[PDB]
């Protein structure tokens, strides 16, 4: 895909699979630590997609293919925002770190009550967190 | 535990009803303890503090949730009519009579969960027990 | 009848929590692509 060339380093794609590889083969999760350090956000659903077609452990080929479905062009403000917008009841366009502690905790691929609070610790020292800045800033 | 495994699905409902408060206001505390198939008595809801937050629904919520017949009070109607397939149009009837919050949109969502598809013979012990497999 | 206010108190209750749960499922698809950044933004 000329979406996949073009926004990640293809000399680090190599590279990254050779850090992780074992026996030809790189493990799910690791092909998803791959492609974050590359700059690419898969979900459960992109797992979920590679392992219907290959299993756990994914040839060098089968880890190209992974990467070009974790690319996830339509991402912006607009789409991330959506269920901050649900529980803003005041429309103020805030939420209390608690709420979204709540929020990114219960539903999805839900993060822990460490990984949460501190992705909202490093994007503001605040109580009250813009939900469109913070949705900016892991996009960016 | 059964206790440990409900947390999840009370948490969850707490941020529902609260829509994602610290605090719930008392109406919605009586919804989310009747959505669990909960009821007090009188006198136990007079020790309820006015100021509900998680910690306290989570303690409430293991405590009075019925672990092996969650939607008790639906089945304890069966003592007074016994099992009886009422009419899908009876049943709006009895629905509609007491004083009711579900609309009509309201109840097709509760024959989507119930009938599902039969349109013809719906006992109590059914809608109990699709309403627990919904939990 | 007291037997019949708790069985519909109950029902009502539980198609209530049953329509909030449908309307958040509504915005999961979204909030996977959160999750997704933040665990990328922290690898």
């Amino acid at each position: 895909i000329q979406q996949l060339e073009e926004k990640v380093d293809e000399s680090d794609v190599r590279i990254y699979f050779n850090e992780k590889s074992s026996g030809g083969k790189i493990s799910i999760d690791n092909a998803s630590y791959n492609a974050r350090k590359l700059g690419l956000a898969p979900s459960s659903i992109d797992e979920k997609k590679i392992k219907e077609l290959y299993g756990d452990n994914l040839t060098y080929e089968q880890y190209l293919e992974y990467l070009s479905i974790c690319v996830h062009d339509k991402d912006n403000v607009e789409e991330l925002i959506k269920m901050f917008a649900h529980f803003d009841n005041n429309c103020t366009g805030y939420l209390t770190k608690s709420q979204m502690k709540n929020i990114l905790t219960t539903w999805g691929d839900a993060l822990t009550d460490q990984e949460a609070i501190d992705a909202l610790n490093a994007f503001s020292s605040e109580d009250n967190i813009d939900y469109k800045l913070f949705c900016e800033d892991i996009l960016q | 535990s059964m206790a440990s495994d409900m947390e999840e699905k009370f948490r969850e409902a707490f941020i529902l009803f609260s829509s994602c408060s610290d605090h719930i206001e008392m109406y919605k505390f009586f919804e989310l303890m009747n959505s669990f198939g909960i009821i007090l008595t009188n006198d136990e809801k007079a020790a309820l503090p006015n100021d509900i937050n998680m910690d306290y629904w989570l303690n409430f919520a293991k405590k009075h949730y019925n672990y092996e017949q969650p939607f008790k009070h639906i089945n304890n109607v069966n003592e007074q009519n016994t099992n009886v397939q009422i009419k899908i149009d009876n049943f709006l009837g009895i629905m509609k009579a007491l004083d009711t919050r579900l609309t009509e949109s309201d109840l097709n969502i509760l024959l989507q969960i119930t009938n599902p598809e039969n349109k013809s013979t719906l006992n109590l012990k059914t809608v109990s027990q699709k309403l627990t497999e919904s939990i | 009848s007291v037997e019949w206010e708790n069985c519909v108190s109950v029902i009502e209750a539980a198609i209530l929590k049953h329509k909030y749960k449908q309307k958040v499922n509504k915005n999961i698809p979204s909030l996977l692509r959160v999750q997704a950044h933040i665990r990328k933004k922290m690898v």
